[PDB]
């Protein structure tokens, strides 16, 4: 079955990608890495979410509109693990890639919440640096930036977490064993899709959301009520 | 208000004649070089150019059979003729330039799309153009 | 009835009657800008009230327990006792999330209150003698009142409160004699310590909510005493007020505004979420967040940690770090605040005793100083605030430090050179409207073509038939004719159809007699005010 | 003698502005009809127009042209200096432009309901693009009904409220012309 | 009949009309004040009051 | 470059150049904007002139 | 006036009595995201503060 996918997954990579990696794989001098030794992950998670085909140097890559479709992602990943492997996707008991299975080590059919402690946990040691508290992202230097994590799903996550696409460092399975990668899922999944307790949100961005519409806004409507209570002369 | 009114039929048959020319051509040549079928690009915008010229001429010339001989359409008029009240003319207004920035700040919100710009953005539009609307009839300072 | 008796049994025990009647009798003047504090001093009720429920159930100890409470997603988690308490607080407790937010928008309310009403005091001119001492006072309470709210957000010991708590530490730490000596003094040892959330807690509880408290007593008993300045108008001068009196038509008023306050805080308290705690986890020293700024008015001395250019001395033995740097210019930005009115008589050369306001177009000095602080301000919270401003609106981290650096050079200067010739074309309007009367607006031809507006006049016109200029004043000039009542409205009556016409008549006709009856009293007034100055 | 009948300047002015804006449809149009040449080969527009419901959009019609009715109604009014006949029919036109929009908003919410978006297909993106632009410019016309109330509820009624009154019922009047372009085009013509 | 509102400029509807979605008696637009004013007035009908007022010294 | 000799020759003209005195300075101006002033009033005509070709 | 006055009097009486009403018998205590009456909970603050 993958013998015959390998072929459209030539095809797919004949077409678009060879001006930045080559024909072989082995890169361009200013234009592209080499994907010898990524495996399927990293060419699953660059093409699903949409990263590749990169149209414009900069400082960095942007998440948009996907150029191909699922089964042709699968098809040019299983082109690239041809030439020398990698990581590999976490697929299910069944064989399809895992999706809402992965959250939380204990996962039945709801979030478990000792799963969404520890994750919690993690996430602010190791991600939230770089994204917020929540994953609403955030800034680097020289026009980068840790980007939302609404936006991923559970294997996206997973093989961002193992490959580390630009400035992301690697959290390799041994470092971050899959209980700890799967609690970290269940974290930003819970953090996503729970309302906030206390009203409209105002992003969660912190302390500069939240001044920003008092300091303009609230105080604005005050004054507006005093020149009505008031005179102007 | 007589001629302008007038003009403004050339331009709008014109559209109009070639709108049906390029409909038909385009529906039957099979020429080399290009591909035969009507295309509705072009087409609708010619039928509907005709149609904005064909209002502005129409209206025109609804409103003009009411009209009087206005001096300035007499070909020999005197400067006394039109010596009265000219009409009401906004001396000056900050409003404009509050509006031009309100719509500049709900564009800035379409472009990184945060909603909360947007949201803003339409309500300091219609704020600004309100305020525009009501300048010359605020209530006098209710003592 | 009995209360004439109650009456009675009072003043023949304490004789008030000569004392109230002259307090119900003070007369305030009415302009919208004169009931921002009241802002403040509402905002300042509901902070110390919505506290007091809070200390109820918050418990200030930096001493851990394992949480087994009503947030699940964070049972088993070891946390400090504060934290624990402020979400048991948030979850346990029937509205107490509602009650913690509410104190928190409180505190932003009330210190951009404080900001509004200072920036009318500065810009009119309110400071001048023999004021002065209300601006010395004011200025120590909008100082005070964020020191407060900056260690009032610490107390719960969260992953957020604790990295400014880590700052202010290593801030301390850093002075070049006794920075060490002051820190182990201020936390008891080093950070963090035991003794450190308890302090913080009465400092936050008692202490500056005491002094807060007593300043603001003497600051309103201040104004009460000298009674409140007034903008210049038709019969108004340096020795007398015009407004409304204290009651009842002004003391039902302040009551209404207290209750548009109150209720808008309550509205905004639950309807958006302000510092979720919950998803923010316990603080320990290794952990930190991109977006990790203080509160909205700390931003300004978060800024201007950003914007240093990393000067540091070495000496030898010793060091004097970079960031002494920002203490310094910070101290000199409160100081140059605090002593501002002499600063102001040794340039503006008077030491006069003023009671009526300026138009801050009128000044344009001082109001183009105000706008350019307001810029530089403005620079260094949004300086504080980059890393989001970076990460939503797409601008490089790198540039947004430069422009912060370079703009609180140039920035500066352009808004005091815009706002000087703002200011001028202004009073300009104003001299070509008292000198020219107002443009109607209505243009007319002439028999020999010329286009014309006729232009209405405000004062007496010679015999040429053009207006005689008016001296200017200071008060506001009309400038169109719909503020003169040209625009008001001929028929009477409510929405779907009107009034009766014998009812219509008669209360057009009474309208119209109180206000030109207004007019008289105004107009001899100031007739009198002539006579009275010769 | 009484003077000259001139033309109304700020009837002129609002009738080239809405001539103007007929262009700006015609964009949207044309958009639509190549969208519907391109589905008309598969035949896939034949299954994803049997997503609409075409009763409700008669009930919506009938809605906004009797809307257009009383706005001439008040105009009516308006000519005569009846203050008061032009704030009652305005309100009632208010009141249908409001009931137009939340019946608009209700299709849409159903047919996310039911299984077209915007992501769906190209027919979800043409439908919705042309309807949501047209939405747009009555709820625009419903806040410049509100705006006029404003004006005539603070300034005595001269002939500068008459005319402001007349304009705003010329840019109702072509809303209500585009919207029977379009629902011919997108219900019946399809 | 219908009500009229006062500031309503008289006519007779027999010999013209006052104005209409196309035509009007002026060039530009009307006046907010009422065409059948005539500006300038005098001072004290104007109902402003010049203020008077000095500063210390 | 080129544009150099302009900017400069605005800015100086603007604030010190040739000050105009006649209605028409280059002399034969057929249309309706030289019969009046340079610059012109704020409403633009002190009288009229019988107009009666282009 | 009297009706303008009373209409904003009775706006507060419901206003208050609404208040009450939520206080007292509104859900209020905490959901996880997979509960049901998360709904309710998510409500609890905004709607007592709202009225
Ligand atoms: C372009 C960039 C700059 C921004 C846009 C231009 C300025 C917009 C604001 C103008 C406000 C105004 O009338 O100022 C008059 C005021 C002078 O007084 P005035 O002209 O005699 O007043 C006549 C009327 O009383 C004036 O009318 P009023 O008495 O009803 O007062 C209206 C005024 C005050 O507001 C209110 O009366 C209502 C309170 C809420 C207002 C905001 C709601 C949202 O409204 C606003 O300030 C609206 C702000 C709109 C901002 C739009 C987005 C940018 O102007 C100034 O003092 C300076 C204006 C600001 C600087 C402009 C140039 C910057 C470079
Ligand atoms: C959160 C809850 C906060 C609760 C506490 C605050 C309560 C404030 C209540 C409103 C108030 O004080 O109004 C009087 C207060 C001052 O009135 P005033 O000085 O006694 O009367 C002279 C006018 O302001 C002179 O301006 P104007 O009225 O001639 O023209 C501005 C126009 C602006 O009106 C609009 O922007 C609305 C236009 C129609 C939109 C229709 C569709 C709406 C859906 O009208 C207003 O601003 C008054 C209506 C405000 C609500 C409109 C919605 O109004 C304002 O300051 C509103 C200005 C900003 C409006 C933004 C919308
Ligand atoms: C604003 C546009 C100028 C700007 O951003 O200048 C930054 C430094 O700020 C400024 O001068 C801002 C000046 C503001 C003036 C006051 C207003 C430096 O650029 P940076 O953000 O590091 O981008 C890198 C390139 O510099 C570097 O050559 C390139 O190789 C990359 O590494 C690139 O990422
Ligand atoms: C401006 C924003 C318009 C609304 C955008 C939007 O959310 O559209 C989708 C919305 C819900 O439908 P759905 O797309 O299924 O859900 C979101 C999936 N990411 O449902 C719709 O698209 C409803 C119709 C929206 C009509 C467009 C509004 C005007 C846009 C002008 C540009
Ligand atoms: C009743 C009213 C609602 C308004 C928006 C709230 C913010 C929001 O939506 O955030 C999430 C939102 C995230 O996007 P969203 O969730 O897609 O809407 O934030 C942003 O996108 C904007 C980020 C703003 C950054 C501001 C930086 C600091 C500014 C400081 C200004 C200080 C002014 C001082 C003035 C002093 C004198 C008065
Ligand atoms: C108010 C802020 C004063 C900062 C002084 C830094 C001196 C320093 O630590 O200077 C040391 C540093 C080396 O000097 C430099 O960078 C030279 C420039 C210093 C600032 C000149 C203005
Ligand atoms: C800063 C050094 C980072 C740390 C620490 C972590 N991540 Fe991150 N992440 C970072 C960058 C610069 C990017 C963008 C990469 C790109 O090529 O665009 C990301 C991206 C992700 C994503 C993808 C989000 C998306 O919208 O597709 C995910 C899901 C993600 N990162 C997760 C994640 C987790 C779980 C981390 C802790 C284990 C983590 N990242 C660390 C930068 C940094
Ligand atoms: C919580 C802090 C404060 C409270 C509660 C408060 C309260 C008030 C009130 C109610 C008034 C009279 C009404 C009005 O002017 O609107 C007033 C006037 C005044 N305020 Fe404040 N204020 C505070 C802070 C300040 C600050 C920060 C300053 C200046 C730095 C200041 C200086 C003044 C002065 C000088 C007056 C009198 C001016 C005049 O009489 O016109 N106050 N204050
Ligand atoms: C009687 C006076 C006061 C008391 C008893 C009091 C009490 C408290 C307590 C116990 C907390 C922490 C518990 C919690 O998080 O809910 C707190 C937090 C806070 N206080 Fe106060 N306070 C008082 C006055 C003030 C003042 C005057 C200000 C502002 C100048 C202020 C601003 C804050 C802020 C911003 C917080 C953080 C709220 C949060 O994080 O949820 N407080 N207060
Ligand atoms: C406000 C705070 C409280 C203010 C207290 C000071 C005012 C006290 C008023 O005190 C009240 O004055 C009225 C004035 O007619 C007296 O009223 C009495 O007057 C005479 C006696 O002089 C009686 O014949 C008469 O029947 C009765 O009305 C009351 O006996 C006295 O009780």
């Amino acid at each position: 079955d993958d013998q015959a996918l390998i072929s459209e997954g030539k095809d797919l990579y004949d077409v678009a990608c060879i001006t930045c990696h080559g024909v072989n794989l082995q890169g361009v001098e200013d234009r592209g890495p080499s994907l010898v030794g990524v495996g399927e992950g990293a060419v699953y998670f660059q093409v699903h979410s949409g990263r590749m085909p990169i149209l414009r140097n900069e400082a960095q890559a942007e998440r948009k509109a996907p150029r191909y479709t699922e089964a042709q992602t699968l098809a040019i990943a299983a082109y690239v693990a041809a030439n020398g492997g990698g990581p590999g996707l976490v697929y299910n008991e069944d064989g399809t890639l895992a999706m809402e299975e992965l959250r939380g080590e204990n996962y039945d059919g709801q979030i478990t919440s000792a799963d969404v402690a520890r994750g919690g946990d993690l996430f602010r040691l190791n991600c939230a640096s770089c994204h917020n508290f929540t994953g609403r992202g955030g800034a680097l230097s020289s026009g980068k930036y840790a980007p939302n994590l609404d936006a991923a799903n559970e294997q996206e996550i997973y093989q961002a977490m193992l490959t580390g696409p630009q400035n992301m460092p690697k959290f390799s399975d041994r470092q971050l064993s899959a209980d700890e990668k799967k609690d970290i899922i269940a974290f930003i999944k819970s953090t996503k899709e729970t309302p906030s307790p206390g009203g409209y949100s105002l992003g969660s961005l912190g302390p500069v959301a939240e001044g920003l519409f008092m300091w303009v806004f609230g105080i604005l409507v005050l004054v507006a009520a005093a020149m009505w209570i008031g005179s102007r002369s | 208000m007589k001629s302008s009114a007038k003009l403004m039929y050339g331009p709008t048959v014109f559209m109009a004649a070639m709108a049906v020319i390029y409909i038909f051509a385009t529906m039957h040549v099979s020429d080399g070089g290009s591909v035969k079928g009507v295309e509705w690009v072009g087409s609708v915008a010619l039928v509907l150019s005709a149609g904005l010229t064909l209002m502005l001429g129409v209206y025109l010339h609804f409103t003009e059979v009411r009209v009087d001989v206005l001096p300035e359409d007499w070909e020999e008029a005197e400067v006394a003729d039109k010596a009265g009240t000219l009409g009401f003319f906004s001396p000056s207004s900050i409003w404009p330039a509050a509006m031009s920035g309100a719509v500049g700040f709900l564009a800035f919100g379409v472009v990184y799309f945060h909603y909360w710009m947007i949201a803003v953005g339409l309500m300091l539009l219609i704020f600004t153009i309100t305020k525009l609307n009501l300048q010359y009839g605020v209530p006098k300072e209710k003592h | 009835m009995s209360l004439a008796t109650v009456g009675n049994n009072l003043d023949s025990r304490y004789t008030m009657a000569s004392g109230i009647r002259r307090q119900i009798n003070k007369v305030f003047p009415t302009h919208w800008s004169f009931m921002l504090g009241e802002i403040a001093l509402y905002s300042f009720i509901v902070l110390l009230l919505t506290g007091v429920y809070l200390t109820l159930f918050f418990d200030p100890s930096i001493t851990k327990v394992i949480y087994d409470g009503g947030y699940l997603p964070l049972n088993g988690v070891e946390m400090s006792r504060a934290y624990a308490t402020a979400l048991d607080i948030s979850f346990e407790v029937r509205g107490g999330l509602f009650i913690r937010q509410m104190h928190h928008w409180a505190a932003l309310l009330f210190v951009v209150s404080m900001l509004v009403h200072m920036l009318r005091i500065f810009f009119t001119g309110a400071f001048r003698r023999p004021r002065e001492a209300n601006w010395i006072i004011g200025v120590v309470l909008i100082i005070l009142g964020m020191a407060e709210g900056f260690m009032g957000y610490s107390l719960p010991d969260d992953l957020l409160s604790g990295v400014g708590l880590r700052i202010m530490s290593a801030i301390i730490v850093g002075l070049p004699i006794i920075g060490t000596w002051m820190h182990w003094l201020i936390f008891g040892g080093d950070f963090p310590s035991d003794l450190m959330l308890d302090r913080f807690y009465i400092a936050h509880v008692l202490i500056i909510p005491a002094i807060l408290l007593g300043l603001i007593a003497a600051h309103l008993a201040l104004v009460w005493y000298q009674k409140h300045t007034q903008f210049p108008g038709a019969g108004r001068t340096e020795n007398n007020v015009i407004g409304i009196r204290i009651m009842p038509l002004f003391a039902v008023k302040a009551v209404a505004f207290g209750l548009i306050v109150f209720g808008f805080l309550a509205l905004l308290a639950g309807v958006t979420t302000i510092n979720a705690i919950w998803n923010l986890g316990p603080y320990n020293p290794s952990q930190v967040s991109a977006g990790s700024q203080p509160d909205v008015y700390m931003l300004w001395t978060d800024g201007a940690a950003r914007v240093m250019p990393a000067w540091e001395l070495y000496l030898g033995n010793y060091t004097i770090p970079a960031v002494f740097w920002v203490a310094v210019m910070l101290g000199i930005l409160v100081v140059l605040l605090v002593t501002y009115p002499f600063i102001e008589r040794k340039f503006t050369g008077d030491d006069a005793h003023h009671n009526l306001l300026q138009r801050p177009r009128d000044v344009p000095v001082r109001t183009s100083l105000g706008v350019m602080a307001l810029v530089f301000y403005i620079l260094l919270t949004v300086s504080g605030g980059n890393d989001v401003y970076a990460m939503q609106f797409h601008v490089s981290l790198n540039a947004m430090t430069w422009i912060g650096r370079i703009g609180l050079i140039v920035g500066p200067a352009i808004a005091y050179f815009i706002t000087y010739r703002l200011c001028i074309g202004l009073q300009r309007s104003d001299r070509e409207v008292l000198e020219h009367g107002i443009e109607t607006g209505i243009i007319k031809q002439m028999p020999n073509g010329a286009f014309i507006e006729v232009h209405q006049p405000l004062g007496p016109v010679d015999d040429h038939g053009h207006p005689i200029p008016l001296p200017y004043a200071g008060a506001a000039v009309p400038k169109q004719m719909n503020q003169l009542g040209y625009a008001e409205v001929e028929t009477r009556g409510g929405f779907f159809g009107p009034d009766p016409e014998d009812i219509r008549a008669k209360a057009k006709e009474i309208e119209h007699a109180n206000h030109i009856e207004e007019a008289n009293t105004l107009r001899a007034l100031n007739e009198a005010n002539i006579e009275r100055d010769k | 003698v009484a003077a000259l009948n001139r033309p109304n300047m700020v009837s002129v002015g609002t009738i080239v502005f809405l001539s103007q804006e007929l262009m700006f449809f015609a964009g949207l149009f044309a958009m639509y009809f190549v969208s519907r040449a391109n589905g008309l080969a598969n035949g896939s527009w034949g299954e994803q127009t049997d997503h609409l419901n075409v009763p409700y959009a008669l009930l919506i019609t009938v809605i906004l042209v009797s809307s257009s009715v009383t706005c001439q109604f008040g105009v009516f009014a308006a000519e005569r200096g009846d203050v008061y006949g032009l704030r009652k029919w305005f309100l009632v036109t208010i009141i249908l432009g409001s009931i137009f929009v939340i019946g608009q908003g209700y299709e849409y919410i159903t047919l996310v309901g039911h299984g077209l978006t915007i992501q769906s297909s190209v027919y979800g993106s043409a439908f919705f693009i042309t309807t949501g632009f047209h939405a747009l410019h009555v709820i625009a016309g419903v806040m410049a009904f509100v705006v006029v109330l404003m004006r005539i509820h603070k300034s005595k009624f001269t002939p500068a409220q008459a005319t402001a009154a007349m304009v705003v019922s010329y840019y109702w009047h072509f809303v209500d012309v585009v919207w029977i372009g379009l629902f011919i085009t997108i219900y019946f013509i399809q | 009949k219908h009500f009229v509102d006062p500031a309503w400029p008289e006519h007779n509807p027999a010999d013209g009309h006052v104005v209409t979605e196309l035509i009007s008696k002026v060039a530009g637009a009307s006046s907010p004040w009422g065409d059948d004013k005539e500006f300038p007035v005098s001072a004290e009908e104007t109902g402003y009051v010049h203020p008077y007022t000095r500063i210390n010294r | 470059l080129s544009v150099i000799p302009f900017i400069w020759n605005v800015f100086k003209s603007w604030r010190y150049g040739e000050l105009v005195t006649v209605d028409d300075p280059w002399g034969y101006g057929n249309s309706l904007e030289w019969a009046t002033s340079c610059p012109p009033p704020r409403h633009n005509f002190a009288s009229l002139p019988r107009i009666r070709s282009e | 006036a009297a009706r303008a006055v009373t209409f904003w009097l009775v706006l507060g009486i419901i206003g208050g009595l609404g208040f009450l009403a939520t206080y007292i018998f509104w859900p209020w205590e905490y959901k996880a995201h997979g509960d049901e009456g998360l709904l309710a909970y998510t409500l609890y603050t905004p709607m007592l503060g709202i009225t």
